[PDB]
């Protein structure tokens, strides 16, 4: 991530991360909501994070200074690529929509009224295809991905020490290889949460608690696909064993 | 350091999450409780040895069959949660979840954990209960149900007021320790 954004996103909430003027100016209800979309856009930023750690630090790294074996690297890291470009657009999006909310003559202060229709974007037409399609090979390749990762580590020492150093600084100790793989799968099933939350706090204008009513039943939908298109593969899984 | 890992399990408002923020953190969050977890890893030192222990949560997974499993591999302790104020949470876990995790974590410790425990003197969750023909769960309720399913251990405690949290996640580096 970039400095500008984590200093926007530093803060432990949206009532911590205004001035105390502006948060006195409002409802408590704007608060709680305004809480929860922080939260939203705070933890897609972290998810964003993750998944640069996933294709500049491990993939290109792997690529640029070990010799594995041709497509070894692609069945660590399935679908990154796809899934960088999905998410660092969601991303831009929400982070747009909060800085044309900001005062002027401000960097902190704002407020977003307008979020649903944006979640309705996300969660239907083309990008929603996208979005089943790569989460649907993503997580049909998760355990194959994590038996390979134990594989290459009990028995390369070049890739032993690569692992060891890249990821031996403070800011990696939660993100390992197997922790990247696993908070990419997670992701999904938190945005029902997020957005049922929001929902809660969005009854004052119903324009908004229509759109977020709708996305959050998109979301819904998404997650069923996903689910009902998953198959575990394995690595050396015999056609007996598929087709029984 | 060794590495751990720990999974909580149990019913959308067993307070799981409640419990891996209150412990992360280190304290009841004062101005805003979050949503979600992601994950943590703890620096944890019991009976003197050093331990690393990974935290992760399957809220928002309780719907999804195929999905939910991909939080099991390589677990070294599974949290076994349910909510005091919620006697039908503890049913769920004899029939619902320890098959389920039986089968994805053979031999791997469970701890039930009944969460809530100050609400077992609230005056408002007595009187909801009783008008469903209910009590919040006795302890010793707890320990028969903990014993019945084969767990390492019964314990209890508030993720509102702190207590035993410390000592539910020591006992759970223990036991991935065993
Ligand atoms: C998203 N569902 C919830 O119940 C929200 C609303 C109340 C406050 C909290 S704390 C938590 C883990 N979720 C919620």
């Amino acid at each position: 991530s970039m400095e500008m954004d984590e200093k926007d996103f530093a803060a432990d909430s949206w009532s911590l991360a205004v001035d105390s003027s502006f948060l006195q100016q409002h409802k408590k209800e704007v608060m709680k909501q305004q809480d929860v979309i922080y939260e939203l856009i705070q933890t897609e930023l972290h998810h964003v994070r993750t998944l640069k750690i996933m294709t500049r630090l491990f993939r290109t790294g792997m690529l640029e200074e070990l010799h594995l074996e041709p497509g070894v690297v692609q069945g660590l890291f399935p679908c990154v690529d796809e899934l960088s470009d999905i998410h660092t657009r969601f991303l831009s999006q929400l982070l747009e929509r909060r800085r044309q909310a900001l005062c002027p003559g401000s960097t902190r202060n704002f407020v977003i009224h307008r979020l649903g229709d944006l979640l309705i974007s996300q969660f239907s037409g083309p990008s929603a295809e996208q979005m089943c399609k790569t989460y649907s090979e993503f997580c049909s390749r998760h355990s194959k991905a994590l038996k390979l990762y134990k594989e290459l580590y009990a028995r390369d020492k070049r890739f032993q020490q690569f692992i060891r150093k890249v990821t031996r600084p403070a800011v990696l100790k939660r993100h390992g290889v197997q922790e990247c793989i696993l908070l990419v799968t997670q992701r999904i099933t938190k945005y029902p949460l997020l957005i049922s939350r929001i929902l809660q706090h969005s009854h004052g204008i119903e324009e908004e608690r229509q759109d977020l009513t709708t996305a959050l039943g998109l979301v819904k939908e998404l997650l069923s696909n996903v689910d009902e298109g998953i198959y575990q593969l394995e690595k050396g899984a015999r056609l007996q064993e598929i087709y029984n | 350091a060794i590495r751990k890992k720990l999974v909580i399990v149990g019913d959308g408002a067993c307070g799981k999450t409640c419990l891996l923020i209150v412990f992360s953190k280190d304290q009841f969050p004062e101005v805003y409780v979050p949503t979600v977890f992601e994950n943590y890893v703890a620096d944890i030192e019991v009976d003197g040895k050093q331990v690393e222990l990974a935290l992760w949560d399957t809220a928002g997974q309780e719907d999804y069959d195929r999905l939910r499993p991909l939080s099991y591999p390589d677990t070294d302790v599974i949290l076994m949660c349910f909510s005091i104020d919620s006697p039908d949470s503890l049913e769920n876990i004899p029939e619902k979840w320890t098959p389920e995790v039986k089968h994805f974590c053979p031999n791997v410790p469970i701890i039930l954990v009944g969460n809530k425990k100050d609400l077992r003197n609230d005056e408002h969750t007595r009187r909801e209960l009783a008008k469903m023909k209910q009590e919040p769960v006795k302890p010793e309720e707890g320990r028969d149900m903990a014993n019945r399913i084969g767990a390492f251990g019964y314990m209890e405690c508030s993720a509102k007021t702190k207590d035993g949290v410390r000592e539910v996640f020591e006992m759970a580096t223990r036991a991935a320790l065993q």
